């Protein structure tokens, strides 16, 4: 797996406080367009919903 | 900079205790800072439970420089800061680019 891309589950409950930051939410997950930020890693949510995710509560499921 | 006078910074302490000595906290937003080679770019040793992979994991931003006029410390890609106390003053609270936004400081 890991082709280009990979996805991503939230562990936690996590939620927004900025528009930039994505609101999450456990057993949701996403899509990785940027793993190079060593802070907040890029996420697509099916819904269309683009934003920062946290990096430490986020974690490649590697299929 | 004399940033002995924070808690965050400790220069004393070498990255691998830095990992075990926030581990003792046993906190989420334990943050820390430590001295690094560059003068002017120290480490920022952010510890939360987190990752389901290893857990605890111990974050380490690296203050990002940009020799600017004047702008130089920054980790967000959002605001620059010309002292690393300021960076640490506004992540604190409000809103930054931090996975637990800084809330919980320790000393070495």
């Amino acid at each position: 797996g890991s082709p280009e891309e990979t996805l991503v589950i939230a562990l936690y409950d996590y939620q927004t406080n900025d528009p930039q930051e994505l609101a999450l939410r456990c057993d949701e997950e996403y899509y990785l367009l940027d793993s190079s930020e060593i802070h907040w890693w890029r996420v697509q949510d099916k819904n269309g919903h683009e934003g920062y995710a946290p990096s430490s509560y986020l974690v490649e499921k590697s299929p | 900079n004399n940033l002995e006078t924070y808690e965050w910074y400790n220069k004393s302490i070498s990255r691998d205790k830095a990992e075990k000595l926030l581990l003792d906290t046993g906190k989420e937003g334990a943050f820390m800072v430590r001295d690094s080679r560059t003068p002017g770019t120290y480490t920022v040793s952010v510890f939360t439970k987190a990752i389901i992979s290893e857990n605890p994991c111990i974050k380490h931003y690296h203050i990002k420089e940009t020799n600017d006029s004047p702008k130089r410390y920054y980790v967000a890609e959002k605001y620059v800061f010309d002292s690393i106390p300021l960076l640490i003053q506004y992540h604190q609270y409000n809103g930054g680019g931090l996975v637990t936004r800084l809330r919980y400081p320790v000393c070495g």
